RNA sequence: AUUAAACCUUGUACCUUUUGCAUAAUGAACUAACUAGAAAACUUCUAACUAAAAGAAUUACAGCUAGAAACCCCGAAACCAAAC
RNA sequence: AACGAGCUUGGUGAUAGCUGGUUACCCAAAAAAUGAAUUUAAGUUCAAUUUUAAACUUGCUAAAAAAACAAAAUCAAAAA
């Protein structure tokens, strides 16, 4: 449920994520649905993320 | 069936060709050993890019344009 | 008959059309004409290749008679004119014959005068130095 | 096909290169939809691209008719008196740039 | 083949008669009205298929099911013959096992 | 069923000008149904085409076939309605531009054979039509001399070009 | 929302311009060219 | 080549010798060309038509200089 | 049955006759091979068609430089009948990035460094 | 292809099968019309909402809901019941 | 008007591992007819192949010694 630029959050998502990967994760942004798709399971290191953004 | 004169000439150029072939491969610029790990680095490399289009596959992005750019087939003059 | 084509008058013509210079009821009948413009297309296809291989028979035929008739074979013309470095195809060297006779004697003295040159250099061992004909033009 | 259709040899209408080349095409005519789905390629050839053919090629008369049409249609006429006709329905605007090119040459 | 040599008469339509101009509305009867009615109660047609799908052998046995004891001698023999062929063809015939 | 040939008589041309040669009279004539078989009728109307009126009903005149009296009987419907309602001056100047048969509506019956087999036999029926010229019978046809035959033989060589080449 | 500022460009929304969303549809194939015809997978 | 000479390069003849120039005179399309190939159930429509662009060039002038 | 082949090594040890020959020195062996396909694969054992596909001879008459390295010739061994081996030579030297683009192999076996399409002169 | 319809050159009808083979063997006088792939268990794609989904009864340790996506035609000798 | 068992209607769109047929275009990939069981060998199910999608990492050719054999394949370090 991501309104607004959905590019920016995917640039942020790339930057948090390369460290622990140590490479670019593959992810896909649909512009219509609003939701951002990521490859592989970050699910508990972005909902702690997103808490400290406040959302 | 008795071997045609052609026949036979254009047998005899081939292994003409072939028979050089013997003397180019006698004289290895290289030896055995001298040859391990000179080719290490590319080989490795090349591998990489291999696994990185392989492991690379995801869904492709959607875009609000297109659905929305649907709506010009109905475009007119006013 | 909820759904009937409509339109089989004009599928039929597609055939029929490329039929209708043919003879008996192939020309009419599309049961028929359609078995005979399949092979008629197949037989279009398969002569565009060898009306190439054809008209360079024709050609070869035309330059020996050409050549002939100022008493040279046709390996003799055209492996000779190449050792001159002269590149004329034979398309071309048959427009010549026909049409500019003068420059074709000429190109059967060149002929002539460049194979005379290779029989004596043979004969010659190497000692001979090479004909003035015979020199090629060096690039790089 | 060949020996079902007709041939003729290499020509120029009136010797068009010896002493100056005159273009072929005389006359361009264009119709349009006003509103209609299927010409709108047509009708962004007009909005961007006609007023440049027409300056580019200053014998050839070009006419753009928008009137109620079902299919966009280009009709080209040459000099020698030939008529083509193209149907322009639902094509993009390069494509009828492109096309209308060809007719030119 | 042989095509008309005449046009047929021209179709005229009113894109705008009572049907067509109020079509869909109470479709959302439901969600608009308190969920007193469900928008198929606003379906019309044959008893035994309104608010309802299903391949053509469920279709039968609805239909048998719902009016099957008010239908005609020749009509409920040919009903319970096709129930019998489709029933041969969905558990014994196909592809796909 | 088609009756395109009843309709070529009334067909009418505007008024000549006076430096213009005389246009010749054209009369279409027709028997619908005739039971006789049209491949029969054929070798008939052959015969006639070309001939003048009165050469052609000599022919007939004497000619066994059922059709021939059929034909002459046209023929003569043919001449009268000419001078009669077509402006023809003399019933002796008309020759048979064309004269050929056609099919008509057929029935089908039962052919009985051996064994309780049958067959279907077709009663034939068939059409004829005429179209008379006003004026002489066009010139009989001549045969090429020996002469002319050597002519064309020396324009086809003529006509050789060189092929396949510049 | 830049994109509803979009609609705000673009023609009107109606009935003549509704489309499904990308690949939502597959393709029914029937048995009726040569590819799937014939002995039509069987 | 002339009525009384002709010059042959080795293969080519020099720029300071020739100028051969020409115009384009018509850019066009070759007609349909059909090609159909030959296989098990051929049928009818199993045809590829080619059309090639083509260019047509009027020889304008063959000028020679006496640079031999 | 049809079956891989050894070649016993005297094959590949050269006669003082075939150097003069084929003119090649013993000593300072050339380091690149010119390989060009000049038969078909088709009619001919898996293993030659596998080898032909890894050296890159897929298209006939066209050049491929390789290793003259044991390993690489061990492969052209394999293959030495479908093949024309011709030593890669350089008069003119290695090219450079300056002249990567104006090379141009000769059909006598040497890459010039320099190519004018102009009479020696 | 050709200046030229035929001459010159090239060219072992179609479908079905037979082992991927046709000088085999079936089928077709020709025209017009008619004349044969049909279902949602799992899987995939597209969306809604999401530790919940579904307009009651169901599923759920990211699921659930909806959409789209599928499986031919003609032909026996027979057998049985009731009439004639 | 063709009885080892009449004819008509109905059951009935009987059934047929058998014969025949199965209607637009384009692009791509492609087995093999091997092993096993079957009143099974005119069929079917499984293996094996092939194929589509997805996941992530080594595969193919080659392969020293060295064993196993008896005194060209199996295995497969390094490399290329
Ligand atoms: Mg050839
Ligand atoms: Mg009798
Ligand atoms: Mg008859
Ligand atoms: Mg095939
Ligand atoms: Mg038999
Ligand atoms: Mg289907
Ligand atoms: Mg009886
Ligand atoms: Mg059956
Ligand atoms: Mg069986
Ligand atoms: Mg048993
Ligand atoms: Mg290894």
């Amino acid at each position: 449920k991501v309104e607004g630029d959905i590019w920016a959050l995917q640039k942020d998502v790339e930057e948090f994520l390369s460290p622990l990967l140590g490479k670019t994760p593959i992810t896909q942004v649909n512009e219509v649905t609003g939701t951002l798709r990521i490859k592989g399971y970050f699910d508990e290191q972005l909902k702690a993320w997103l808490l400290e953004k406040g959302f | 069936r008795t071997v045609s004169f052609q026949a036979k000439e254009s047998m005899i150029r081939r292994l003409e060709v072939e028979a050089e072939n013997h003397y180019w491969l006698s004289m290895p610029y290289m030896t055995a050993e001298q040859e391990c790990g000179h080719a290490a680095e590319r080989r490795a490399q090349a591998f990489e890019a291999i696994k990185a289009a392989a492991t690379s596959k995801f869904p492709k992005h959607r875009y609000i344009a297109d659905q929305l750019d649907h709506l010009n087939i109905s475009k007119k003059w006013s | 008959l909820r759904n009937r084509l409509t339109d089989r008058y004009w599928r039929v013509q597609e055939v029929l059309k490329h039929a209708q210079h043919f003879r008996g009821r192939k020309n009419r009948c599309y049961r028929l004409a359609v078995r005979a413009v399949t092979r008629a297309f197949v037989k279009c296809t398969k002569a565009r290749r060898l009306k190439k291989r054809n008209l360079r028979t024709l050609w070869i035929n035309r330059i020996t008679a050409a050549s002939q008739e100022h008493g040279l074979k046709y390996p003799a013309f055209i492996v000779n004119l190449i050792k001159c470095q002269v590149e004329l195809n034979r398309k071309v060297l048959v427009d010549l014959a026909i049409y500019e006779p003068k420059t074709f004697k000429s190109l059967a003295a060149l002929a002539k005068r460049r194979q005379q040159e290779g029989f004596a250099a043979a004969l010659g061992d190497g000692k001979e130095p090479e004909g003035i004909f015979s020199r090629v033009v060096q690039y790089h | 096909t060949g020996r079902g259709t007709s041939s003729r040899f290499l020509t120029s209408v009136l010797h068009n290169g010896l002493g100056r080349y005159v273009q072929q095409l005389q006359r361009l005519s264009l119709s349009l939809s006003r509103d209609a789905p299927s010409s709108r390629g047509a009708r962004e050839f007009v909005e961007r691209e006609v007023t440049d053919f027409a300056r580019r090629n200053p014998g050839v008369v070009v006419y753009v008719n928008p009137r109620p049409c079902a299919m966009p249609r280009i009709v080209a006429e040459y000099l020698n008196g030939a008529v083509r006709e193209e149907n322009v329905n639902s094509k993009s605007v390069e494509e009828i740039k492109s096309l209308v090119q060809k007719l030119a040459d | 083949a042989f095509v008309r040599l005449t046009l047929p008469p021209p179709k005229v339509v009113d894109r705008w008669n009572e049907k067509r101009a109020l079509f869909g509305v109470y479709d959302n009867i439901g969600i608009l009205g308190n969920f007193e009615k469900h928008p198929k109660e606003l379906i019309k047609g044959p008893v035994w298929l309104r608010g309802w799908r299903g391949n053509e052998l469920q279709r039968c046995v609805r239909k048998k099911k719902f009016v099957g004891n008010r239908m005609f001698i020749e009509d409920l023999h040919n009903l319970n013959k096709r129930i019998s062929y489709l029933y041969k063809h969905f558990n014994r015939h196909g592809k796909y096992r | 069923i088609s009756r395109k040939w009843e309709k070529k008589n009334k067909i009418v041309y505007p008024p000549q000008l006076p430096g213009e040669p005389r246009r010749p009279a054209e009369i279409y004539h027709c028997r619908r149904q005739i039971k006789y078989s049209k491949d029969k009728m054929w070798y008939l109307a052959k015969m006639i085409r070309g001939m003048s009126i009165d050469q052609a009903l000599a022919q007939l005149e004497f000619n066994d076939k059922k059709g021939a009296q059929i034909i002459k009987e046209v023929l003569l419907e043919a001449q009268d309605m000419a001078v009669r309602d077509h402006n023809v001056e003399f019933r002796s100047n008309l020759h048979i531009a064309e004269s050929t048969s056609g099919r008509g509506q057929c029935l089908k019956r039962i052919r009985y054979h051996g064994r309780g087999r049958f067959g279907i036999m077709e009663k034939v029926y068939c059409h004829y039509f005429v179209k008379l010229v006003e004026g002489p019978p066009p010139p009989p046809e001549v045969p090429k001399t020996a002469v002319d035959h050597a002519k064309d033989y020396i324009q086809q060589l003529r006509s050789r070009t060189i092929i396949h080449t510049l | 929302g830049t994109s509803l500022d979009l609609l705000r460009s673009l023609p009107r929304v109606s009935l003549a311009n509704l489309k499904p969303s990308p690949n939502s549809r597959k393709r029914e194939r029937r048995p009726r060219d040569r590819r799937r015809g014939r002995k039509c997978g069987r | 080549g002339a009525d009384n000479f002709t010059l042959l390069g080795k293969p080519l003849l020099r720029k300071e010798l020739v100028r051969v120039e020409a115009t384009v005179i018509e850019k066009t399309e070759s007609w349909p060309k059909i090609n159909m190939k030959f296989r098990k159930r051929k049928n009818f429509r199993k045809k590829k038509i080619i059309v090639n662009p083509q260019t047509i060039l009027r020889i304008n002038t063959i000028e020679i200089a006496p640079r031999l | 049955k049809f079956t891989k082949s050894r070649i016993p090594d005297k094959v590949f040890q050269p006669k003082p006759e075939d150097h003069e020959k084929y003119g090649g020195d013993p000593q300072n062996p050339h380091k690149l091979h010119i390989v060009t396909r000049i038969r078909s694969t088709k009619r001919r054992p898996y293993w030659e068609k596998d080898t032909i596909k890894m050296l890159g001879l897929q298209k006939a008459h066209s050049p491929q430089i390789h290793k003259n390295i044991p390993s690489v010739n061990a492969k052209l061994k394999v293959v030495k009948h479908l093949i024309r081996i011709q030593p890669l030579k350089l008069p003119q030297g290695l090219p450079t990035e300056e002249t990567m683009s104006s090379t141009c192999l000769k059909s006598t076996g040497e890459l010039v460094v320099q190519w004018h399409l102009k009479p020696v002169e």
